[PDB]
C-alpha cells in the first residue's frame, strides 16, 4: 500500500490548480456507503425500493422512513436519516404547500427539485449539504419523473437510478434491463431483482420496502404483505 | 548495517533496494503522519551507521590489508542510487527537524567519494542556483532547504576543481539577500556565509596573472557548466581545459573587496532590526570569521572601510539598536591588530567628551536608555569593547585613559548609563591581566607556504595538525602591562573611595545622592571584577609541596615562596581587604540612614557577589556575547562524527583558548573564611532575612553562590 | 463534560450544612488573604435569599452574586405574586435549571460555584440541598462542599444523628471543622456561621446570620479556646 | 511450550529447515481435536438453517455456536494468543469468516463484524510455512464465493501483501498477482473487477525491474489498440466488454502505481495516450479511463509546470475533458 | 481497517451523537411491557449515599398528565428539562384544545425538542433517552414509545434502556410473542419484575414499578407489592 | 515535492503581481464540454455540446435565455452559470421596467465585470468558476461576448470555451473573412458553428440531444434548438 495525497486535500472553497473543489467531489462519493435506494421511471408510474435494516421483534414501528411522502404527487428516497436529510424534505414539504396556495395547482418535480438544490448551494441559510435523495413525481407537463438531487446543490433527471450500497453493478443491471415499454408491474419486479442481488441475496418484506407513484392514488408505500406478495412473484418468476 | 557483504553483495542489495521502493510514498512531503519521524530516523541512522561502519573498515585497511567482507566503492555508488531520492524527498518535509534529519545525510555520502558524487553536488548547485535567481519566488521551503543542503556541503564543493569555481559567485549572491524583515531568511543566509568563511581563505590568489578577471574568467565557466548540467546532462560529460578551469578559479577571488563592501552595508542596516540575541550572536560569529579568514590585504581594507562606517553612518536611528553587530567587529580589528588601538581609543574618547558637553545623560530615567542618549552609548559600547582587546597597546595612552575615566565619573550620572559607564576600568583591567588568544587565523601571520590550492582550510589536507601550521602566538601579560593594572586599579578604587566618605552625611534622599552612591559603588564593582585574575584564593591561608592539577598562568608564582617575594602580591590583597571593608561600612550606612530603598541593596549585593566570586578567576560577563569566536559554535560547523579532528588553524586555536580558560574555571575557589568574609557573610544572612522581595531575592541567591566559595558555611548560616 | 467546573470549586474554601431535628446549622470557612485585600465588603461566603433561606457558597463569588441576586429577584417576585414565601424546594429547581442551561448551551460556560441552600417552609418542613455545576442538585441530612470535603463527609457521617437538636448541630459543624481546618487552630474571623430555627418561642422562622462577637460565644461555648 | 532440558529447547529450536525453531507457543493434542471438532459441528449444522429468515436463523443451534466460536475467535486475535490462531487459519477460523459474511442481516441483528475481523487478520504474525498455505488458500477461486464473499478475500491480499511484503518468495507474488488479474475479468461482478485494479496498483508498486512491468503493460495494452474499433463500436464495446474493461483498469493500476517519479517515464505519457481514447466513451471502461487520468492529474498538480513538457499539445489537450460531475457543465 | 490504499478523510464529513447514547447505556436500567389491558414502567433505583434526605426525592417514573407517563436513563439533570418540558406542553395542549393530549404527540414534541437540540449546533444533544407509556383519552389499547438522544423515536411491545438491557430484551424476546402477549396485569407485573430481578444494580433499595390502565388509572405498586410478587420455583 | 504559499486565498497576491486562485478558476472552465459561438452583422450563434452522466441520464443544460435579445452558454461550473445568468435575468427585467429599454449587451457585459470582480477582492469568497458565452441584439447590431471569472468580458466575431476547444478556436481563426459575411441567411450561420464545433470532438459524433444550438438577430428572437430540433443540423 502506497500514500497518494496532495498539497490542495482538504481545500474549503478553495480551487485546485486544476479548478477541483474536493470537498464537494469528497461528499458526491460519500453517497456510496450508505443504504441502498433504486428508482425506476415508466408511463405507468415511478417506482421507488429501499434495503430496511433488521429490526428486533419487540419493536413495533419507527420513525426512521428512508422513503418519504413530500406531497401527494412527490415521494422521495434517501441512502442516509442524518439531520441534513430532516432539513431538505421538511424544507421540500413547505416548499409544496406555499406553492399550492399561490397558484392553486401542484407544483412541478422539476422545480421542488431545484428548491432542494438552491438549499444546498445556500447551506441552508462551494459546500456540500446533506445527503443524496431520489425525487420521483408526476405532473401534467414532463409526466412521471425521476431526479438525484446531490450533496453538490446540483442534480439529474434519470430513467432508472440507484445510490447508497452498491453503485458500479448496481446502475450496470439497470441500464441493461430498463425499457420505454416496462409496466408498473414489471418495474417493481425489476427493482425487487436488483435489491436481491445488491443484498448479497437476501430478499423478505423485512428488508425491503417499496413504493411507487401513480397519478390516480399517488405517492403510496407498500404494506408488508404487498410486499411479501411481490417477493414470491419474484421468487417464481425467476425460477420459471 | 553490518549483514551486508563487500564480495558477495548483491543479494543484500536486492532486499535493500525493495525497502527504498516500499518506503518512497512514506517519504514525500504531502504524505505526513505517525510514520514521517520513524523514517526520517531510521534513513538517518542507516547512512550514519555504514558511513561508520567505512571509517571502521579505512582504518583496518590502512595498516594492512583489506578483508574481502570490507565495503567496496561499488556499495557506496549503491548507498548514493538507493537513498538519493529519499533525501531529496524528505528535506522538503513542513516540520523542519525532520528535514533536518535528511539534509544531514548528505554530508555522509559526500564523505564516502563515491563516483556517483556529482549527482549530489549537481542536485544541490542546480537548488542553489534557482533560488539565487528567485525561481521558486512562490515556494518557501525550497529557498530554507536549499540554503540548508548547500551550507551542509560547501566544505566538500571547496575541495573539487571543478565546483569551487562556484563559490565566491554563490558569496557574492548570499550577502546581497540579507534581508531586515525576514529574519529567517536573514539566518539561513548568514548559516551560508560563515560555513564558506570557515573553509575559504578571503584572499586573492592572481599574481602577475593581470589579464584575468572574475567576470570573463569564474563566470564564463558558472554559466557554460550551469547551462550544461541544467539541460539534463551531467557534470562527468562537462570536460575543459584544466587551464581554463585554474584561470577561472584564480580570477574567482579577485571579487572579495566588493562582498566586503556589500556585508558592512549590510551590518549597518541590521543594527536598526528587531533581531533576536541568538542572530545577533551569529551575526556576530561571522562577521569575526570573516575577518580571522583575510589575509593582510583584504584586512587592511575592511577595517579602514569598518571604522569610516562607524564614523560616517545613518544607523542608530531607532529606540534600542544592536550596538554589538558594529562594537563587536571593530574589538575583532584591534585583537588582529594592536596598532590600529591608539586612534580609535582617542577618536572615541573625543566622541564621548562631546556628547557629554553636548548633554547627553544630563536628563534621569531610571528604566529606559533616552533617544538622546543613543551615540554617547554607542561610543561608550565600543569603547568597553575595544578596550577588552587593546592589551600592551594601552600602555601608549594609559594616563589619558585613566584621567578621561575620572571625567566620565564625575560628569554622567543617569542610572542606567552608570552600568555602561563602569564596565570601562573591567574592559581595561581584564586586558592588562588576562591570558588568552590573539591570533585565530585562517593562515598564519601573512606567512608558510601551503600552496595556493587551499580554497579548503586544511580541514581533509593530514597536514592540520603541523607545528607551523598551529603556532598561535597568544598573549601573555607583560610586567609594564601588570604595573599599569595595579597602577588603575588603586588609583579608582582609592579615588570612588574618597568620594563616597567625602559624600557620606546622609544629607536627604535627593533621587541623586542615591545614584552617585550606586555609580562610585558600580565603579569599585567593576575594578573587583577584571582585575580578578590578580587575586589569590590561598592568600588568607598564607598568614602574616601543596599539589595543583588546573594550574593556570598566575603572574605573582605558583609556590608560595615565589608569590610572598613580590610587594607587588601582597598589594594586590590589600586593595581588596580595603573594597571589602568598604562594603561593611556601607551597610551599615544604608542600613541606618537608607533602609527601603531597593536598588542600593541590589548594587551592594553585586558588589558583594563579585567580592564574594571573583579570585583568581571572573564569573560575571564570562558567558555573553564578546570578541572571541565561539568554540561550540564553529565546531557545530566544523565537526564530523566518524572523523578525527576535521578542523581549520581558527578552530584549533579556539580550542586551546578554551583549554586554558577551562584550566582557569577549574582552579579552587573553597576556602575558610578571613573575618571579613564572616562580617560581610552576616549582613549577605540579614539582607536575605529582609522584608522586600527585591532585596531578599538577590541576597539568596548572594548567600547560594557564598555558600560554595566558603567551608562550613551552612552551619554560619543556619546558627 | 462540565468536570473541570466541578475540579474548579475543590479549592475554593468549605462549607458545612448541618439539619437537626428543629432547624438548620450553616457554617462556612473564609481562605486567609492578602493583609491589604478588603474583608468589610458582600462577597463573603453565608448570604441570604429570604428571611427563611440562606445560602453559603464554594466558588468563585462573581458567578455566585448574579445567581444571589437571581435568587433575590425571583423569591422577592414569588412573596410579591402569592402573599405567601418560595418554597426552598421551588427556589432550588429554580437556580438548579438556571445552572443546567449554562452548562448544556455552547454560548454560555458553565457557573464555577455551588451553594449549600438551607430553609424553611411548611410544604416539607426544613430543608438542606446542594447545587453544583451540572445543575444536579440533592437533600441531605448533613452535607459539605469545598477544601476537606472528604474529610469532613467522614466526621458528620460517624457522628450525625437524626434526632439530633440544632445545639447538636452548632457542636457539629463547628467541631467538623475544628478537625478538618487547614489552619491548626480555628478563629472567628476566618468563620461565618447562620442558623434558621422556630422563632423566639412562636410560629415564625427566625433566621440569624451571626455577627463576629456572637461567633466567638459559641467557640467559647464548644471549647475551641 | 514446557520443554524438559534447556539442551532439548536448543535442539528442536536448531531443527527448523527455515533457520527459526519450536514455536513460542503452541496448542497440545487434545485442545486442538476439540478446538477443529467445534468447527466440524457447525459444518454439519448448516443444512438446520437454508430456508429461513434472521429472527428464525438468530433462534438456531447454528447461531449460538457461530455467536461463540465469532467471540472465541475475537479473543484470540488479540494479544499474546495470535500465534495459537494463525495455525488455524488455512480449514477452520479464516474459512468459518467466509461463510458467515454472507449472512448479513443475521450480523446486523447481532453485533457481528466478521469483514472488519477477517480484513484484520491480515496481520497476524504468519510464518514461512504458513505463508505458503496462505497464498495457496487465498488464490482459490474453486469456492465459488458471491461478489462481497470475493471481495473480502481480495480485501485480505492487500492487508496481508503489505504485511508479508518483503517475506512474499516471486513464485508467492507470482500467484498474488495471477489471481488479481483474474479478478480484473471476473465477469459476474463489476466492483470486484475494480476492487483487483487497487491491489495490482499495490503489487505494481514494488516491482524494480522493467522486464516485468512492460510484459504486464503490453499484456493489457495489447487488448484494447485504439486503432482496431471504429467509433460508435469503441462506444458500444465499452458499454458490454469485461476484456476491454480489466485491461483499461489493469493500465490505469500502472500508471497509478507511479504518483511522484518527478522525471516522468516515457512510457506513461503514450499509455495515457491509449486511456484518453477510452475515456471518451461513457460506459464501465470508460469511467475507468476517466478516473484514471483525473488521479494522475490530482498528484501531479504539485509538478504539472514541469510535467507537461512530457506531452504534445494534443496529448495535453486529450487529458482535458475527464472530470464528468453533476456540476461541472 | 478502510485504510485502503492508505486512504484518509475520502468522504470529507462527520456525524455523531453516540457519546450521548452511551451515557443512556451507563445510567440506570428503565424496561416498559405491554399487556392486553395494561402498561407497566420499572425503573432501577440508586443506591443512595449514608447523609440524603429520602423524602423529597422524584419517583424517577415520572407523571406528565392523569393518562400518560415518562421514565429515562441517561444524565438526571438533562433529564428534568425534558419533564419540565413536557409537562409544560402537556398543559398547553390540554388547554388550547380542550382535549388531552394523545401519546404520540407527546412522544413527537419530546422527539421535536431531542431534535432541535440535535439539529442547532450550538448544544449537545441531552444525554437521556424517554420511556413514554399510557393510554389515549377515550381508548383502551396500551401505548409504549421510546425516543433516544438522536431524536429518533419508535413503538415497542417491550422495551428496556440501560447498560444491562441487551439480557432483558432477550428475556423479553424469549417469553414475549406479539401472537399472544401477557394479558392480565398479574402477568404483565410478573414479567417486567422477572426482568427487573435478573440484571438491574439491585439492592435493598431497588426497584420502582409503575402500573398504567386505561381511563387515567395510573398507580405506583407498593414496596409490598413489589415484594408479594416474587412468586418462585427453585431446584 | 512544492508548496504554493500564494494561493490560499483570493485575496493574496504572489511576489510576482499572480492571482492564482483566479487563474485556477479560469483553469475550472476547462472542466466543461465544448461551447462554440460565432456572430456576423444580422445574426449570432451559440452552439453547445451537452454531456450527461449515464446513458440513463437526461443531458445537462448548457444554454440559457436571459431576455427575448440575449442569452448565454456555460463551460467549466454549471451551479456558477445560474447565479449569473439569474442576476442577468433580473438587470433585464429591471431594464425593461425602469427605463423602457432592452439592456445593452454591452452594459450587461459590464455588470458581469462589476459582480466577479467583488467576489475577485473579498475574503472567504471565491471567484467564478464558470464562463461565459453571451450572444445578443441590440440597437448597436449583432454581439458576442467572452466573460471570464476574473471579472473580464471581450467583444468577439467568434470563441471556443469549454475541454478540447482550441480546435474550434483554430478552425474559427482560419475561416473568419466567410462566417462574418453570412448575412440574411442564419442556417449557413448555425452549419459554421456546428462544423467549427465538429473540430473539437475529437473522434466524437453529434447526436440530436448531444447537440444544442441558439440563434438570435434581426427578425428573430432568442431561440434555443436541441433534441429533434437539431436534426437538420448534424
Amino acid at each position: 500500500m502506497f500514500l497518494t495525497r496532495s498539497e490542495y486535500d482538504r481545500g474549503v472553497s478553495t480551487f485546485s490548480p486544476e479548478g477541483r473543489l474536493f470537498q464537494v467531489e469528497y461528499s458526491l462519493e460519500a453517497i456510496k456507503l450508505g443504504s441502498t435506494a433504486i428508482g425506476i421511471a415508466t408511463k405507468e408510474g415511478v417506482v421507488l425500493g429501499v434495503e430496511k435494516r433488521a429490526t428486533s421483534p419487540l419493536l413495533e414501528s419507527d420513525s426512521i422512513e428512508k422513503i418519504v411522502e413530500i406531497d401527494r404527487h412527490i415521494g422521495c428516497a434517501m441512502s442516509g436519516l442524518t439531520a441534513d436529510a430532516r432539513s431538505m424534505i421538511e424544507h421540500a414539504r413547505t416548499a409544496a404547500v406555499t406553492h399550492n396556495l399561490y397558484y392553486d395547482e401542484d407544483i412541478n418535480v422539476e422545480s421542488l427539485t431545484q428548491s432542494v438544490c438552491d438549499l444546498a448551494l445556500r447551506f441552508g441559510e462551494s459546500r456540500p449539504f446533506g445527503v443524496a435523495l431520489l425525487i420521483a413525481g408526476h405532473d401534467a407537463d414532463d409526466g412521471y419523473q425521476l431526479f438525484h438531487a446531490e450533496p453538490s446543490g446540483t442534480f439529474y433527471r434519470y430513467n432508472a437510478k440507484a445510490i447508497g450500497s452498491g453503485s458500479e453493478g448496481a446502475q450496470a443491471e439497470l441500464l441493461n434491463e430498463w425499457h420505454s415499454s416496462l409496466t408498473l408491474k414489471e418495474a417493481e419486479l425489476l427493482v425487487l431483482k436488483i435489491l436481491k442481488q445488491v443484498m448479497e441475496e437476501k430478499l423478505d418484506e423485512n428488508n425491503a420496502q417499496l413504493s411507487c407513484i401513480t397519478k390516480q392514488d399517488g405517492f403510496k408505500i407498500y404494506d408488508n404483505e404487498k410486499t411479501a406478495e411481490l417477493i414470491k412473484e419474484l421468487k417464481e418468476k425467476e425460477a420459471a | 548495517v553490518y549483514a551486508i557483504n563487500g564480495s558477495k553483495k548483491d543479494r543484500f542489495f536486492e532486499k535493500l533496494v525493495s525497502l527504498a521502493k516500499a518506503i518512497e510514498t512514506f517519504i514525500h512531503p504531502s504524505n505526513n503522519g505517525f510514520w514521517t519521524k520513524p523514517n526520517a530516523k531510521f534513513v538517518h541512522a542507516f547512512i550514519k551507521s555504514y558511513h561508520g561502519r567505512v571509517k571502521y573498515e579505512e582504518d583496518i585497511c590502512a595498516r594492512g590489508v583489506t578483508n574481502g567482507i570490507c565495503l567496496t566503492s561499488f556499495c557506496h555508488e549503491e548507498i548514493v542510487e538507493i537513498f538519493l531520492n529519499i533525501i531529496s524527498l524528505g528535506s522538503q518535509n513542513k516540520n523542519p527537524d525532520i528535514a533536518n534529519y535528511y539534509i544531514s545525510c548528505f554530508a555522509y555520502l559526500l564523505e564516502l567519494d563515491p563516483s556517483n558524487a556529482y549527482l549530489i553536488y549537481d542536485k544541490i548547485l542546480i537548488d542553489l542556483y534557482d533560488t539565487l535567481a528567485d525561481q521558486f519566488i512562490n515556494s518557501r521551503h525550497r529557498i530554507i532547504s536549499s540554503l540548508k543542503q548547500f551550507t551542509r556541503v560547501i566544505r566538500f564543493i571547496v575541495m573539487d576543481k571543478l565546483y569551487r569555481v562556484h563559490i565566491t559567485n554563490v558569496l557574492s549572491m548570499l550577502v546581497s539577500k540579507l534581508d531586515m524583515n525576514d529574519t529567517n531568511l536573514t539566518s539561513n543566509l548568514i548559516n551560508g556565509i560563515v560555513s564558506i568563511a570557515a573553509f575559504i581563505p578571503i584572499q586573492d590568489l592572481t599574481g602577475e596573472d593581470d589579464y584575468i578577471s572574475f567576470e570573463s574568467d569564474t563566470l564564463p565557466l558558472v554559466q557554460q557548466h550551469f547551462y550544461h548540467i541544467k539541460c539534463g546532462e551531467s557534470s562527468k560529460t562537462f570536460r575543459v581545459d584544466d587551464e581554463l578551469l585554474n584561470n577561472a578559479f584564480k580570477a574567482s577571488t579577485t571579487v572579495f573587496q566588493s562582498m566586503l563592501k556589500v556585508y558592512v552595508e549590510k551590518i549597518f542596516q541590521l543594527v536598526d532590526v528587531d533581531l533576536e540575541d541568538s542572530l545577533v550572536t551569529k551575526i556576530n560569529q561571522t562577521t569575526m570569521i570573516l575577518q580571522e579568514s583575510m589575509d593582510d590585504k583584504i584586512f587592511n581594507y575592511f577595517a579602514s572601510l569598518l571604522q569610516r562606517n562607524f564614523w560616517s553612518n545613518d544607523s542608530f536611528k531607532e529606540k534600542d539598536p544592536n550596538y554589538e553587530l558594529v562594537t563587536i567587529p571593530l574589538a575583532a580589528l584591534v585583537r588582529r591588530n594592536n596598532g590600529l588601538s591608539k586612534e580609535l581609543v582617542r577618536t572615541l574618547l573625543f566622541h564621548i567628551k562631546e556628547q557629554i558637553k553636548r548633554g547627553a545623560g544630563s536628563v534621569r530615567s531610571t528604566s529606559e536608555i533616552q533617544q538622546r542618549d543613543v551615540k554617547l552609548v554607542l561610543y561608550l559600547t565600543a569603547l568597553n569593547d575595544v578596550l577588552r582587546q587593546c592589551h600592551e597597546s594601552l600602555l601608549e595612552y594609559s594616563d589619558e585613559l585613566i584621567t578621561f575615566m575620572k571625567y566620565l565619573y564625575d560628569n554622567v550620572t543617569n542610572p542606567p548609563l552608570d552600568v555602561i559607564t563602569s564596565i570601562v576600568i573591567h574592559s581595561a583591567l581584564a586586558t592588562l591581566c588576562t591570558t588568552e588568544i590573539t591570533d585565530c587565523r585562517l593562515f598564519p601571520e601573512d606567512s608558510k607556504i601551503p600552496e595556493k590550492d587551499r580554497w579548503g582550510g586544511l580541514q581533509f589536507d593530514p597536514r592540520r595538525f603541523d607545528k607551523q601550521h598551529l603556532s598561535f602566538q597568544w598573549h601573555v601579560p607583560s610586567s609594564d602591562e601588570i604595573t599599569l593594572s595595579i597602577s588603575i586599579l588603586e588609583s579608582l578604587s582609592e579615588y570612588c573611595i574618597n568620594n563616597v566618605e567625602e559624600l557620606m552625611k546622609a544629607p536627604r534622599h535627593d533621587s541623586e545622592y542615591g545614584d552617585m552612591i550606586q555609580k562610585y559603588v558600580l565603579v569599585m564593582t567593576h575594578t573587583l571584577s577584571g582585575s580578578s585574575l590578580l587575586f589569590d584564593p590561598d592568600f588568607n591561608k598564607y598568614r602574616t609541596r601543596d599539589l595543583d592539577i588546573y594550574t593556570c598562568n598566575y603572574y605573582f608564582g605558583n609556590t608560595t615562596e615565589e608569590k610572598l617575594q613580590n610587594p607587588q602580591y601582597l598589594q594586590v590583597h590589600r586593595v581588596r581587604a580595603r573594597i571589602g571593608h568598604f562594603f561593611h561600612k556601607l551597610y551599615v550606612f544604608l542600613s541606618t540612614n537608607f533602609e527601603n530603598n531597593t536598588n542600593m541593596f541590589q548594587i551592594l549585593l553585586h558588589g558583594l557577589k563579585v567580592w564574594f566570586t571573583d579570585l583568581g578567576q571572573e564569573t560575571v560577563f564570562n558567558e555573553d556575547p564578546n570578541a572571541f569566536i565561539d568554540v561550540d559554535f564553529l565546531e557545530n560547523v566544523q565537526s564530523l562524527s566518524h572523523v578525527n579532528e576535521p578542523f581549520t588553524r581558527t578552530n584549533f586555536a579556539i580550542r586551546a583558548n578554551s583549554l586554558h580558560q577551562s584550566r582557569v574555571l577549574l582552579h579552587s575557589t573553597n576556602r575558610k573564611a578571613s573575618k571579613l568574609e564572616n562580617l560581610l557573610l552576616v549582613d549577605i544572612i540579614q539582607l536575605a532575612t529582609s522584608l522586600y522581595p527585591d532585596i531578599y531575592k538577590p541576597a539568596q541567591g548572594t548567600l547560594v553562590h557564598c555558600m560554595k566559595q566558603l567551608v562550613g558555611s551552612y552551619g554560619v548560616v543556619i546558627n | 463534560q462540565v468536570e473541570y467546573a466541578l475540579e474548579s470549586i475543590s479549592h475554593a474554601g468549605t462549607a458545612i450544612g448541618i439539619m437537626a431535628s428543629d432547624g438548620i446549622v450553616l457554617a462556612a470557612e473564609r481562605k486567609v488573604t492578602s493583609t491589604l485585600l478588603e474583608q468589610d465588603t458582600s462577597t463573603e461566603k453565608l448570604y441570604k435569599l429570604n428571611d427563611k433561606i440562606a445560602v453559603a457558597v464554594a466558588g468563585l463569588t462573581a458567578d455566585a452574586e448574579i445567581l444571589i441576586n437571581t435568587a433575590r429577584i425571583h423569591a422577592q417576585n414569588y412573596l410579591k405574586t402569592y402573599n405567601e414565601d418560595i418554597p426552598v424546594e421551588i427556589l432550588v429547581r429554580r437556580l438548579s435549571d438556571i445552572k443546567q442551561g449554562y452548562t448544556q448551551h455552547g454560548g454560555l460556560r458553565p457557573f464555577g460555584v455551588s451553594f449549600i441552600y438551607a430553609g424553611y417552609d411548611d410544604r416539607y418542613g426544613y430543608q438542606l440541598y446542594t447545587s453544583n455545576p451540572s445543575g444536579n442538585y440533592t437533600g441531605w441530612k448533613a452535607i459539605s462542599v469545598g477544601a476537606n470535603t472528604s474529610a469532613a463527609q467522614t466526621l458528620l457521617q460517624m457522628d450525625y444523628k437524626d434526632d439530633m437538636k440544632v445545639d447538636d448541630a452548632i457542636e457539629l459543624a463547628l467541631k467538623t471543622l475544628s478537625k478538618t481546618t487547614d489552619s491548626s487552630a480555628l478563629t472567628y474571623d476566618r468563620l461565618e456561621f447562620a442558623t434558621i430555627r422556630k422563632g423566639a418561642n412562636d410560629g415564625e422562622v427566625y433566621q440569624k446570620i451571626f455577627k463576629p462577637q456572637e461567633i466567638k460565644d459559641i467557640l467559647v461555648k464548644t471549647g475551641i479556646t | 511450550p514446557s520443554i524438559s532440558d534447556p539442551t532439548t529447547l536448543l535442539e528442536a529450536e536448531r531443527n527448523d529447515p527455515d533457520g527459526l525453531g519450536l514455536p513460542l507457543k503452541s496448542v497440545p493434542e487434545k485442545v486442538d481435536a476439540y478446538i477443529k471438532k467445534q468447527f466440524e459441528i457447525i459444518k454439519n449444522l448448516e443444512d438446520s438453517v437454508v430456508g429461513l429468515n434472521p429472527q428464525q436463523f438468530i433462534k438456531t443451534d447454528y447461531f449460538y455456536r457461530t455467536s461463540t466460536i465469532f467471540y472465541w475467535i475475537k479473543e484470540m486475535a488479540r494479544g499474546p494468543n495470535k500465534v495459537l490462531l494463525v495455525p488455524y487459519l488455512v480449514d477452520y477460523v479464516l474459512p468459518f469468516l467466509i461463510g458467515l459474511v454472507k449472512h448479513k442481516d443475521v450480523c446486523a441483528l447481532a453485533s457481528l463484524d466478521p469483514v472488519r475481523l477477517y480484513a484484520g487478520l491480515g496481520y497476524m504474525p504468519i510464518r514461512k510455512n504458513h505463508v505458503a498455505a496462505i497464498v495457496d488458500y487465498v488464490c482459490s477461486s474453486n469456492v465459488a464465493l458471491s461478489s462481497n464473499q470475493t471481495k473480502l478475500q481480495l480485501a485480505f491480499i492487500q492487508h496481508f501483501l503489505s504485511a508479508e511484503l518483503l517475506q512474499l518468495t516471486e513464485e508467492e507474488k507470482n500467484k498474488i498477482l495471477e489471481f488479481v488479474v483474474s479478478n480484473l475479468y471476473n465477469e459476474q461482478f463489476v466492483e470486484v473487477r475494480v476492487r483487483a485494479a487497487s491491489i495490482l496498483s499495490d503489487i505494481v508498486h514494488n516491482w524494480k525491474e522493467e522486464q516485468p512491468l512492460l510484459s504486464l503493460i503490453e499484456r493489457f495494452a495489447k487488448g484494447l489498440d485504439v486503432n482496431k474499433y471504429t467509433s460508435k463500436e469503441r462506444q458500444k464495446l465499452s458499454k458490454t466488454d469485461i476484456k476491454i474493461h480489466g485491461n483499461v483498469l489493469g493500465l490505469g493500476a500502472i500508471i497509478s502505481a507511479f504518483p511522484y517519479v518527478f522525471p516522468l517515464p516515457p512510457w506513461i505519457p503514450k499509455q495515457l495516450s491509449n486511456l484518453s481514447s477510452w475515456a471518451r466513451t461513457s460506459g464501465m471502461t470508460g469511467q475507468a479511463a476517466k478516473n484514471t487520468i483525473s488521479e494522475f492529474k490530482k498528484v501531479r498538480a504539485d509538478t504539472w509546470k514541469f510535467d507537461r513538457a512530457s506531452f504534445n499539445t494534443e496529448e495535453l489537450e486529450d487529458l482535458e475533458g475527464v472530470l464528468w460531475r453533476s456540476y461541472y457543465a | 481497517y478502510d485504510r485502503a490504499l492508505s486512504i484518509f478523510s475520502p468522504d470529507g464529513h462527520i456525524f455523531q451523537v453516540e457519546y450521548a447514547l452511551e451515557a443512556v447505556k451507563r445510567g440506570t436500567c428503565a424496561v416498559g411491557v405491554k399487556g392486553k389491558n395494561c402498561v407497566v414502567l420499572g425503573c432501577e433505583r440508586r443506591s443512595t449515599l449514608k447523609l440524603q434526605d429520602t423524602r423529597i426525592t422524584p419517583s424517577k417514573v415520572s407523571k406528565i398528565d392523569s393518562h400518560v407517563v415518562l421514565s429515562f436513563s441517561g444524565l438526571n439533570a438533562d433529564s428534568r428539562i425534558l419533564i419540565e418540558k413536557a409537562r409544560v406542553e402537556a398543559q398547553s395542549h390540554r388547554l388550547t384544545l380542550e382535549d388531552p393530549v394523545t401519546v404520540e404527540y407527546l412522544t413527537r414534541y419530546v422527539a421535536g425538542v431531542q431534535q432541535r437540540y440535535t439539529q442547532s449546533g450550538g448544544v449537545r444533544p441531552f444525554g437521556v433517552s424517554t420511556l413514554i407509556a399510557g393510554f389515549d383519552p377515550r381508548d383502551d389499547e396500551p401505548k409504549l414509545y421510546q425516543t433516544e438522544p438522536s431524536g429518533i423515536y419508535s413503538s415497542w411491545s417491550a422495551q428496556t434502556i440501560g447498560r444491562n438491557s441487551k439480557t432483558v430484551r432477550e428475556f423479553l424476546e424469549k417469553n414475549y410473542d406479539r401472537k399472544e402477549p401477557p394479558a392480565t396485569v398479574e402477568e404483565c407485573v410478573k414479567l417486567t419484575v422477572r426482568s427487573l430481578l435478573e440484571v438491574v444494580q439491585t439492592g435493598a433499595k431497588n426497584i420502582e414499578i409503575t402500573v398504567v390502565k386505561p381511563d387515567s388509572d395510573i398507580v405506583a405498586l407498593s414496596s409490598e407489592e413489589i415484594n408479594q410478587y416474587v412468586t418462585q420455583i427453585e431446584q | 515535492m512544492f508548496r504554493n504559499n500564494y494561493d490560499g486565498d483570493t485575496v493574496t497576491f504572489s511576489p510576482t503581481g499572480r492571482l492564482f486562485q483566479v487563474e485556477y478558476a479560469l483553469e475550472a472552465i476547462k472542466q466543461g464540454s465544448v461551447t462554440v459561438g460565432l456572430r456576423s452583422n444580422t445574426h449570432a450563434v451559440l452552439v453547445a455540446l451537452k454531456r450527461n452522466a449515464d446513458e440513463l441520464s437526461s443531458y445537462q443544460k448548457k444554454i440559457i435565455k436571459c431576455d427575448e435579445h440575449m442569452g448565454l452558454s456555460l463551460a467549466g461550473l454549471a451551479p456558477d452559470a445560474r447565479v449569473l445568468s439569474n442576476y442577468l435575468r433580473q438587470q433585464c427585467n429591471y431594464s425593461s421596467l425602469v427605463f423602457n429599454r432592452k439592456l445593452a449587451v454591452e452594459r450587461a457585459g459590464h455588470l458581469l465585470c462589476d459582480k466577479a470582480q467583488k467576489n475577485t477582492q473579498s475574503y472567504g469568497g471565491r471567484p467564478y468558476g464558470v464562463g461565459l458565452l453571451i450572444i445578443g441584439y441590440d440597437k448597436s447590431g449583432a454581439h458576442l461576448l467572452e466573460f471570464q471569472p476574473s471579472g473580464n468580458v471581450t467583444e468577439l466575431y467568434g470563441t471556443a470555451i469549454g475541454a478540447r476547444s482550441q480546435g474550434a478556436k483554430t478552425y474559427l481563426e482560419r475561416t473568419l473573412d466567410t462566417f462574418i459575411k453570412i448575412d440574411g441567411n442564419p442556417d449557413e450561420l448555425i452549419k459554421a458553428g456546428v462544423e467549427a464545433i465538429s473540430q473539437s470532438l475529437r473522434d466524437e459524433s453529434l447526436t440530436v440531444d448531444n447537440l444544442s444550438i441558439a440563434i438570435v438577430g434581426k427578425d428573430t428572437p432568442f431561440t434555443i434548438y436541441d433534441g429533434e430540433a437539431v436534426a437538420k443540423y448534424i
